[PDB]
């Protein structure tokens, strides 16, 4: 799996693989990892698939009864109720979930949490199994307040490096673009990025 | 897999008088080949002039330590302010220790005073509870090196009077509080000289009718 | 190939000589003369550093050798014969000795293992 | 144990701890762990100590026939050699940790070589369980050109770390210092922090105390004449 | 039972003449893995206390709650919140190290070591050590993991007994922690150059150091260092 | 299982003024049970004297071994061997079974014939020499005669004051040990003139 | 350790040692290995001695309680029993015991229950346990009468406890002797073995091998 | 197998070995004669592994015989042990162990004494009065003890051990089908043939 | 325990159970009863695990006195066994299960007819006219197979039965010090005292 | 370990950082991994610094005898040489080995040989527990017939990326340049590579 969230000036946008494996056999080559719990709240999910959307599903319910008596919740509400999950169950659990969001007042967010259940607010989060190879490319390429063009530049060739060289990643690079203007979904194909 | 257990080192000695009694520990506290502290308090004054101890992994020693001055402060509430006797506190410290005998406080317990008699009494846990009165016992890492000096030197076993040649022993004559404290303070430098886990400090708390005084000496630090 | 020598090239004449023992000691009596001297506080042994030429650096040719910190030798017959001696000495007063006891041996000892070798060049095939 | 070395000018000094261990028992209070390869190339050992003693007495012994085969000085580098190719070949079951320090007619080197066989070069260096807090002075205090006595000083303070703070190391520090055109001097206990003090009490016994069932002379000597 | 995934190196700390000074680096490793550069491991506890926490951060954002949770429920019914009745770094202490020695013993560890430092309402100085084993101790310098072993040595060289705290100034107590973490970054392989420094005075109170760097650092004698042994070129 | 341990046992030798003192305890075992109370432990070649706790079969292996290498150095070298040179064998021939090794405690003493220096020495079971000005301890009691020796124990002691001693030190010593005991000899070393003495002791 | 107990004419002899080792290392010799339940009854500590300690003292108190209710003296029976159901109870969590439970009463007369950790429960004349059992065993076997007087039986006690101090590592340091009767228990005194060896093999002529 | 005793009196040394072979659930034999004559006044007694035993005690045999031919002379029992110890210790570093117990007992005709040697498989050898191996010693050894005199009759040895069989046969929980009995002295060596 | 062996002749059924108690290396005791009686013409004998064995059987004859008093009347030895069976296998899914393997002899008093049920601790209930438990029927149910006749006397049952005991004594490594006997008929229970 | 060759328009050059760790610790801080085993055929080393160090130094034997008997080597051959002691003790060795040197003939090259023993030649290549950092940056950013300019840059950022991830890498930036020229030794410390 190889997935990343990367804050922009408009918002935040959440990238994703499509390869889900067993062992080496390919179970599914076009799964869906970006996953919604609410409007303009969504998450990048890796490790257990059973885990992550029995964790996701959880975290939907929680949101979705939060917003009938308080009304719409924060980005940093989402992540720590995925937090609250992943920590106090963190002995019968196998997941690394990315959570991004966009409010008005805050605007773009992106929060990371790693197998311990701890939660780590970052400009740009990666994770899976393809991360490792594009820490560099990463770390290099990134800026903040980049445009959405940009931002989606960015991710298509940081997921296209990673999706080369790891085994556990491939298939299309879904994204989800979330901004003031609504909710876009994005697509990008072998033929398109591989050739980057 | 997570271990609850550790080895803090450290060595106590507990010798009963004829009308006093002493409880002493070095003030190391060590994990594996570092020193945590130089001078870590271990022998502690319970309270109703009981000295007490609790060696070995020294958050199981605190943990008892604490539950037993409780104990202590609850006989007075539920018993008219009543002294709790050595015999009585011995009694109430094997049930506190064989009440988590499937999970013990990994620790070897020894507890000093003056029974009702006003005589010197010191009293030697296991882990477990099995306990008994006795005249000397030394406890922790460096009781192999200093039991066989005090049998020699407080008990004199195997020490016969000179022209009889095996035939009359050596007469069990008692030793005073500055005798006592002078095999104390040779076992302790005997002990830092051959174990690395003793050094730094000795504490010694000496209890009489009188109460509890408390005697502080250095030792060699490498 | 393989050293199909595995026969004694010393052996006993009818008259009980040992002829190519006989002709190594030969060999030595051509050799240039060495000697050595015991005193009260001291041993010394001496010999003729004979110059092959001019041009050759005699002072690269030790005819007297050290053998242990305590122990020199010194020597009169073919001199490469005596370099790998030397060495073998050197080497044996280490392995049969001091890798043992952790001291150098003594003379006699030393004199024994060197004897022991030029024997077994007397006997083996 | 503790055990250092540290370059300077123009040379190389080594040091060393004096306490020998067995488990939590202190065998000996004053062990010498500064060995002899050659005159002027001495080490340092730590981890098991009878394959430190007898790896270096091996190497030593070899490099000695050497230097009277070739009629030169021994180098730090052959004796750095021939362990490094001795230890990789026992794939480390030869427990020998070693500082390998000397001068010889291409100057004055400074060597660690681990129990595996890899070895590794530098200005000052530290092994045994006493290393890190030994370690901690050095890169406190370490500076290019020192001279011969802040070296010195460096190597025994370095040492006191481990003496101090780690409960493997103890007792006195040892100190070899090999200075280039000189003879090699070794300093046996430089320093003496940890002298027992005078016990409370005599424990001589009285004669007679101990009860004996039967005497007998021994016969040392050899069979006698007559 | 578990194991520590994204993990904090080393704390320092030691005491001087009027206070304390304790230290760690921002770094949440992921093994060898050097993931978070931007996590601060001194957590203060109102104007009097620093907890300083390595190993499991995710069991330190959670004790990290606890202490922030114990602020707001001593503020209950306390009119004297802010001063008599104000939380002292002792108070701090005993309820964490209930709370290990408790948690170590369900068989369910918070995977840390623990420096609480701080000074009293009567002007003393405290610094005492918490683990995941429920284990405590206190000493003039006090250090977790790595630096237990390489940074006492060096406290310990400053004040060495409890005698030498009275001599031991704040500059100089500073600057023996700063050299430590130095040293710490040359030699610790799970260590940053970024770190946070806190100094706790009876005087002049709780001082925060952010975005501190290691520097004066000697590297240059590296290019003389050829090969590992015969190689000269 | 533990070889070190099956047979049980103690040596400890100590130094005085122009003398040397060896001393053991008689005991032989397997684990619990006794099996002999006359297993000396202590042996002597010319001068020289060897202690040897541990394994018993390799305590008889070894006393014979260094019996042939003593008489046959004894033939060649026209003298008896010495304590120092005879430590540095005992070295040798022990770390050349370093991968299978004897599970032996040797202790060396003895008086050097030409210098009349006293001389103590003890190895681990691969070969380690631990040369002691004091005193060397070995065996299944070896934590109690370090403590008994470290506190008993002050130089230059008179022959017949350095037998209390090492006595003393061995047989409270041994009273802590399970393994230990069932009997013990003293060795009183001088230049000259040995003496050996059997003490009396608790047989339990 | 070394603990017997047998039946006679006279009564009941209890005898033990008194040494306490954790592996080679002697931490005791002066152990209690006869619990005084009551003045009427004793009980011997092998194995776990926490575990013997502890639940032969509670047995006192459930025994005091016994006789509170039943105003009557409880039966050695059903004293055993109690403890022997209560160490059932906790079977397989690791309790270490193997005792005798001794008594004299009116209705059973001298009655000797060896009880166990495993549950085991048995009535019978002589028992030995511990790790020095074996040898105690022979020296009661080949003696034992039950026409013995309370002088030898005392004695026969003590030199099979002797036998096993002897030989087994584990055993030692001194025995303690008690002689049970129906009107209660009667110490019979501390005897350092030490002493009672040599007194023993000269005033018998025992112990030939060994040289005094 | 299983129990071996041995008892040195004043002018003889008497062996006691089972007659019991098991192999797992069944007693295949009870009238096994675990024993070898090494030479005519040295007697040993075996008890081990299967197999190991007779191989060892049988190899013994062949090169004690092959002395006494060779020197046309009778080793002494303390020679011969020392030589059967040596073979117990070269073994048990070899690649595969002979798992042995001995007893010898021998008459010394040049010192005119009867002597018993106990030897364990890792070649630990002792000279004693009185000796077993495995736990035979566990339950004989106290009435051994006790009993012994080093003046004591054939007769009386006899006797001795006939307690320490009744013993045996009172409180081990194998029955190892009586003890054949083989006394050593002066004239050689017999068997007791009723016991 | 060890061995437990059952034999239903014509008129009444026949227990033999040894008498050993060996706790490790030691017979502890060799007059040991393995046996209860449940009700009077009902006799119940066990082995297995130390503890368990007593403390089950102990169980099983209070419940059955229980119900003896109830209803004023005796259980049949069917019904017994089939309440002893439900209750070991019961105890094979626990916790800690009843180690204890049992044979229940009983006279039917309403059939005149004897009856002999063999039940392991799994709860494997077999009625046979002779049962063994652990190796006890390896060595006698080949004897029992040849002589059993099922018109067979008292008498005849016994000497069969010593014939059983005698080859157990001959071919099992274990002493288990003979057997108490006894017998169930319309008469009630008693006990053979000499065999 | 972060280890790479990179082949150039006027040769090749060696990149390797300074850090060698047990466990934790970090043992040596000043590591030349950059050796020498012939006077333009030098390799970058990475595994067991014991291994590497012994097969090094075989080879260097090997070359040196060939040199006295056939002349000058090629880097195929050096690889070769590699290779056969790497596959032929496979069982007994950890090594991980990039081969890189300078003919006249065939110019730079650069072979690689990890765990198994195979050899691959490449035009550049990268090892050691860091290099799996740099995947992404090092294939986004190489080039065939750089500069040495910018072959300098292109290893110095790719190292210093891979430092800055693997805590098991550190220290110094070590580079050996090989062209006609000759042989450069270059280095490049912390607060150099750090701010880059
Ligand atoms: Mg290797
Ligand atoms: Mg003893
Ligand atoms: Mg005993
Ligand atoms: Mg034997
Ligand atoms: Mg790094």
């Amino acid at each position: 799996t190889s997935i990343m969230a990367v804050t922009f000036k408009d918002g935040v946008i959440l990238g994703a693989d499509s390869r889900t494996t067993t062992g080496a056999y390919i179970a599914n080559r076009v799964t869906d990892k970006l996953t919604r719990v609410h409007d303009k709240i969504w998450c990048c999910r890796s490790g257990s698939a059973a885990d992550t959307q029995a964790i996701a599903d959880i975290v939907q319910y929680h949101l979705e009864l939060y917003t009938s008596q308080y009304g719409t919740p924060s980005t940093e509400t989402a992540a720590s109720v995925f937090k609250e999950l992943c920590y106090e169950n963190k002995d019968n659990l196998t997941a690394g979930i990315i959570v991004a969001g966009y409010d008005d007042k805050n605007k773009g967010e992106v929060y990371t949490i790693p197998l311990g259940g701890s939660v780590h607010k970052l400009p740009y989060a990666i994770a899976g199994s393809g991360s490792t190879f594009i820490y560099g490319y990463c770390d290099k390429n990134f800026r903040e307040n980049m445009s959405k063009e940009e931002t989606v530049d960015f991710i298509k060739h940081s997921l296209s490096q990673a999706i080369k060289w790891d085994g556990s990643s491939g298939g299309v690079i879904r994204m989800v673009v979330l901004t003031a203007a609504g909710v876009e979904r994005l697509i990008f194909y072998p033929d398109e990025y591989e050739q980057l | 897999q997570f271990n609850p257990y550790g080895d803090n080192g450290g060595t106590i000695l507990g010798i009963a008088g004829e009308d006093f009694a002493v409880l002493a520990g070095d003030t190391r506290n060590i994990t594996d080949y570092s020193i945590n502290s130089r001078y870590e308090p271990k022998v502690f004054d319970c309270g109703d002039n009981i000295v007490m101890s609790a060696n070995g992994f020294a958050a199981d020693g605190d943990a008892l330590v604490k539950r037993f001055k409780n104990s202590v402060k609850w006989y007075h509430f539920d018993h008219n302010d009543k002294k709790l006797s050595i015999n009585s506190a011995a009694r109430n410290i094997q049930h506190l220790l064989y009440g988590k005998r499937f999970f013990p406080y990994y620790v070897h317990t020894i507890i000093a005073g003056l029974d009702e008699d006003g005589k010197g009494a010191v009293y030697s846990f296991d882990p477990v509870g099995s306990y008994e009165r006795e005249q000397c016992r030394a406890g922790g890492a460096a009781a192999s090196l200093i039991m066989p000096f005090l049998d020699n030197q407080v008990n004199f076993k195997n020490q016969y009077e000179p022209g009889t040649n095996g035939k009359v022993k050596k007469p069990l004559k008692y030793l005073s509080v500055e005798e006592v404290i002078k095999l104390v303070r040779d076992s302790f430098t005997s002990a830092t000289e051959r174990h690395i886990q003793v050094g730094d400090g000795l504490e010694i708390l000496i209890v009489t009718k009188d109460g509890v005084r408390k005697e502080f000496y250095e030792l060699k630090r490498d | 190939m393989t050293d199909r020598y595995s026969f004694s090239l010393t052996t006993f004449s009818p008259s009980g000589k040992l002829g190519q023992i006989d002709y190594a000691l030969t060999a030595v009596k051509q050799g240039v003369t060495s000697l050595g001297i015991k005193a009260t506080n001291g041993v010394v042994i001496a010999t003729e550093k004979k110059s092959s030429s001019p041009l050759a650096m005699s002072e690269t040719l030790s005819k007297v050798s050290l053998l242990t910190p305590d122990i020199g030798a010194v020597y009169s017959g073919m001199g490469p014969d005596y370099r790998v001696l030397v060495d073998k000495s050197r080497k044996v007063a280490h392995t049969s000795y001091k890798r043992i006891y952790g001291e150098y041996p003594p003379t006699k000892l030393l004199v024994s293992e060197v004897a022991k070798i030029m024997q077994e060049a007397t006997q083996s095939g | 144990t503790t055990i250092v070395g540290v370059k300077f000018n123009n040379g190389v000094v080594i040091a060393a701890d004096t306490r020998s261990t067995q488990g939590p028992i202190v065998a000996d209070k004053n062990c010498a762990k500064l060995h002899r390869i050659s005159p002027k190339i001495w080490c340092a050992g730590a981890g098991t100590a009878a394959d430190t003693e007898a790896v270096t007495q091996l190497i030593g012994s070899n490099i000695e026939l050497h230097s009277l085969y070739t009629s030169r000085e021994p180098r730090v580098v052959s004796a750095l050699q021939m362990l490094k190719q001795h230890l990789f070949k026992y794939q480390g079951h030869i427990g020998a940790y070693l500082i390998v320090a000397g001068v010889d007619p291409t100057g004055s080197h400074l060597f660690s070589i681990h129990a595996h066989g890899s070895t590794d070069v530098g200005y000052y260096l530290s092994l045994g369980s006493g290393s890190l807090a030994a370690m901690a002075v050095l890169e406190s205090h370490w500076k290019q050109d020192l001279t011969k006595e802040e070296a010195i000083k460096l190597a025994s303070d370095a040492i006191q770390a481990g003496i101090w703070n780690d409960l493997g190391s103890g007792s006195n520090v040892d100190v070899c210092v090999m200075e280039i055109g000189k003879d090699a001097e070794y300093l046996r206990n430089y320093l003496t922090p940890n002298v027992r003090e005078e016990k409370q009490k005599s424990y001589k016994f009285p004669r007679g105390t101990t009860a004996v069932l039967k005497e007998s002379i021994v016969n040392i000597c050899d069979i006698q004449e007559e | 039972t578990q194991q520590p995934i994204v993990t904090g190196t080393s704390v320092i700390s030691m005491k001087y003449d009027n206070g304390v000074i304790i230290a760690a680096d921002n770094l949440g490793s992921y093994g060898s893995l050097l993931r978070f550069n931007g996590v601060e491991r001194l957590i203060p506890v109102g104007d009097n206390t620093v907890v300083g926490i390595s190993g499991d951060i995710s069991d330190m954002q959670h004790i990290e709650r606890l202490l922030k949770d114990l602020v707001t429920e001593n503020a209950y019914d306390n009119p004297l919140a802010d001063a008599e009745e104000a939380l002292e770094p002792s108070y701090i202490f005993e309820y964490l190290a209930t709370v290990m020695y408790q948690r170590r013993s369900k068989m369910n560890p918070l995977w840390n070591a623990i420096i609480v430092a701080g000074v009293q309402s009567n002007g003393d100085q405290f610094l005492r050590y918490v683990n995941l084993l429920g284990v405590t101790y206190s000493s003039p310098t006090l250090a977790t993991g790595f630096g237990a072993h390489m940074a006492n040595p060096l406290l310990r060289k400053v004040v060495d007994r409890e005698s030498d705290i009275p001599k031991t100034t704040v500059q100089v107590a500073e600057e023996a922690i700063v050299n430590a973490m130095r040293v710490l970054y040359y030699r610790d392989a799970r260590s940053s150059r970024n770190f946070s420094l806190a100094i706790i005075d009876k005087n002049t109170g709780l001082t925060f150091k952010k975005n501190l760097q290691v520097e004066n650092m000697k590297w240059d004698f590296a290019k003389d260092i050829k090969g590992y042994g015969t190689q000269k070129i | 299982s533990d070889p070190s341990s099956i047979n049980g046992g103690i040596v400890v030798a100590m130094t005085g003024k122009d003398c040397v003192a060896i001393a053991c305890d008689l005991r032989l075992g397997s684990q619990s049970l006794g099996v002999s109370n006359k297993f000396e432990k202590i042996f002597h070649y010319g001068h020289v004297f060897l202690g040897i706790t541990g394994l018993a079969t390799d305590v008889t292996t070894l006393n014979e071994m260094f019996r042939y290498k003593t008489n046959l150095y004894k033939l060649k070298e026209e003298r008896a061997i010495e304590p120092e040179t005879f430590t540095q064998l005992v070295s040798s021939s022990l770390y050349e079974r370093r991968f299978g090794p004897y599970f032996v405690g040797p202790v060396v003493a003895g008086i050097n014939s030409k210098s009349g220096k006293p001389f103590i020495a003890g190895f681990d079971l691969i070969g380690c020499i631990d040369e002691a000005k004091d005193f060397i301890v070995s065996g299944t009691a070896s934590d109690q005669l370090f403590g008994m020796c470290e506190s008993l124990y002050e130089p230059n002691l008179e022959p017949e004051d350095l037998f209390e001693t090492i006595s003393q030190a061995l047989l409270n010593a041994a009273d802590r040990d399970a393994l230990s005991g069932w009997g013990a000899v003293v060795y009183i070393i001088k230049k000259d003139e040995v003496v050996k003495r059997y003490l009396k002791m608790r047989q339990d | 350790t070394t603990t017997l107990a047998f039946r006679f004419q006279g009564g009941i002899i209890v005898a033990v040692d008194s040494r306490a080792t954790a592996g080679n290392w002697v931490a005791s010799q002066t152990v209690k290995k006869v619990i005084e339940i009551n003045p009427f009854l004793l009980g011997t500590t092998a194995g776990g001695a926490a575990d013997c300690q502890f639940w032969e003292t509670w047995l006192g108190s459930q025994c005091r309680l016994h006789e509170l209710r039943e105003k009557e003296r409880i039966s050695v029976a059903a004293a055993s029993k109690i403890l022997s159901n209560l160490v059932y109870q906790y079977k397989g969590a690791g309790l270490s015991m193997g005792t005798m439970i001794c008594g004299y009463t009116r209705k059973e007369g001298p009655t000797i229950y060896y009880v166990d950790s495993d549950g085991t429960r048995l009535k019978g004349d002589i028992f030995c346990v511990g790790s020095g059992q074996t040898f105690a065993y022979g020296v009661l076997d080949s003696n034992y009468k039950w026409d013995l007087s309370v002088e030898d039986a005392l004695y026969l006690g003590k030199r099979s406890i002797l036998a096993a101090a002897h030989r087994d590592a584990y055993s030692g340091g001194s025995v303690n002797l008690y002689h049970v009767t129906e009107d209660g228990w009667i110490y019979h005194g501390n005897h350092d073995v030490g002493e009672l060896f040599w007194k023993v093999k000269e005033e018998e002529g025992s112990f030939n091998n060994v040289i005094g | 197998m299983d129990i071996i005793l041995g008892i040195r009196v004043q002018d003889s040394v008497i062996l006691a070995s089972s007659k019991a072979v098991t192999r797992g659930i069944s007693v295949l034999k009870d009238s096994d004669d675990k024993t070898r004559q090494l030479s005519p006044h040295t007697l040993m007694s075996f008890a081990g592994e299967a197999g190991d035993t007779v191989q060892f005690a049988e190899y013994i045999q062949a090169n004690i015989q092959l002395y006494s031919i060779r020197e046309d002379y009778e080793l002494s029992p303390q020679a011969v042990s020392s030589f059967v110890r040596q073979e117990l210790a070269k073994s048990i570093r070899s690649r595969r162990p002979y798992q042995v117990n001995v007893l010898i007992g021998g008459y010394d005709k040049k010192k005119n004494k009867p002597e018993l040697y106990q030897i364990d498989y890792l070649g630990t050898k002792v000279e004693l009065p009185y000796g077993a191996h495995g736990y035979s010693g566990f339950y004989t050894f106290s009435l051994l003890d006790h009993h012994y005199r080093p003046d004591m009759t054939t007769e009386e040895g006899l006797d001795l051990l006939k307690l320490c069989v009744q013993e045996l046969e009172k409180r081990m929980p194998m029955d190892f089908k009586g003890v054949i009995v083989k006394i050593v002295d002066k004239d050689g060596i017999r068997q007791v043939d009723d016991f």
